[PDB]
């Protein structure tokens, strides 16, 4: 009933810190953004995964960055962690560049697409808006 | 407060 | 024998679809914190739902926005958790 | 004080996005079968992400396709639990 | 940490079961379904949810169902759930008569629309499809 | 096996 964490290291931890964008895209500074991922590294690194952080990523960076974690050796790793700080909208998040889809970036790491993560839970944490639409609240 |  | 491709992920979403997500500039975003206070103190000890639970909770009724601008005042965030998870998640032993 | 009006909701759909999902004529559908055999069991004893993660395993595991039609032989299926619960939910007491 | 279940009772379950569709959906005869409402039928009453199942609803027929339903008084239920039986696509559900989207059935339900369900757990299980994609699996 |  849980996941087997008896492996040599917890596993990878990749943070995306998206602060800075091309003026293009309308997107504004995200300040606030280093607070964050200050508090996630330390928190991660103290759960005992390996963390790295990579800041104001392009779309093709993202992608690539994600793609590449996902073809490396994952047989002596519990599990995977990726954190994702940025703008988005429905189904997409920001690189400084434009916009990629979720989807894409999480599908790396697929059953299929990476074998030594299967069976191995696959974790992604997402800060980015998902739309316009605002909740007044009640009570 | 600002909105991503 | 297979297990499907799309097993085993989980997507906390520090928002619902749709909705804006709240990031305060001298502190850090409200989902992002309140991940990171409840992973602190509860990292080691409780199943990975139960941790997002909590923070479900604590974004919900913790934050209310506050902007000079009356469009974006006093409002609220609810974050959302998918999870195709076939196993409880604890992150120790 | 005031509470997100997208709170305490919880889906639980048989299938990820995009993707199908299975029925079988003289049993019923896959995630169906599972949701209820573990909650035959578990219904009054375990947290409802305990159960769904269970039925996510049940049906992630137990299930394989099999049509006459190719397209759809040997195929698998994950549900997919969304929630924005802000505590855990037990159906007893 | 847990919701307060102290209340007479356990909540209504409605159960929307959509076997037969009419041919200018195109949809097929959902064979199995019955066997699927049953089981939930005797689960749900089970766990003490007071369970009425609703055969070939149109989709005004549901919407008016769940508009219904949230428009009763909760205040002695701990909660509320909904089962969903049918064919669906990507955010939609099939009626007898086509399709509606599954935001506006359980919108309804939203803190400011029905408060005497204001804090308590809105349930919604879904067996549809989602899209036309097969997992082929692996290994 | 049919699909939904």
């Amino acid at each position: 009933y849980q996941y087997n964490m008896n492996f040599e290291k917890l596993g990878k931890c990749i943070i995306i810190n998206n602060k800075n964008f091309d003026k293009v895209t309308g997107m504004g500074v995200r300040n606030g953004t280093d607070k964050d991922a200050e508090a996630l590294f330390k928190c991660f690194r103290s759960l005992g995964f390996d963390v790295i952080v990579y800041n104001d990523c392009s779309c093709a960076k993202m992608q690539d960055l994600l793609k590449k974690a996902s073809e490396e050796d994952h047989t002596n790793a519990a599990c995977f962690a990726c954190i994702l700080l940025s703008h988005g909208e429905e189904n997409v998040i920001y690189g400084k560049d434009g916009v990629t889809p979720i989807k894409d970036l999480t599908a790396h790491f697929r059953g299929d697409r990476c074998k030594t993560l299967l069976e191995k839970p696959k974790l992604f944490f997402i800060q980015a808006c998902r739309g316009t639409e605002l909740d007044d609240g009640i009570q | 407060d600002e909105v991503x | 024998y297979k297990i499907p491709v799309e097993a085993d992920f989980l997507f906390a979403y520090s928002t619902v679809p749709g909705y804006v997500s709240y990031r305060v500039p001298g502190r850090g975003s409200w989902f992002v914190q309140a991940l990171c206070s409840i992973l602190e103190e509860h990292g080691k000890d409780l199943e990975i739902m139960q941790i997002l639970t909590r923070v479900n909770d604590r974004v919900a009724r913790h934050f209310e926005s506050d902007s000079d601008d009356p469009h974006f005042h006093e409002k609220k965030q609810i974050p959302c958790v998918v999870s195709m998870l076939t196993k409880e998640l604890y992150f120790s032993q």
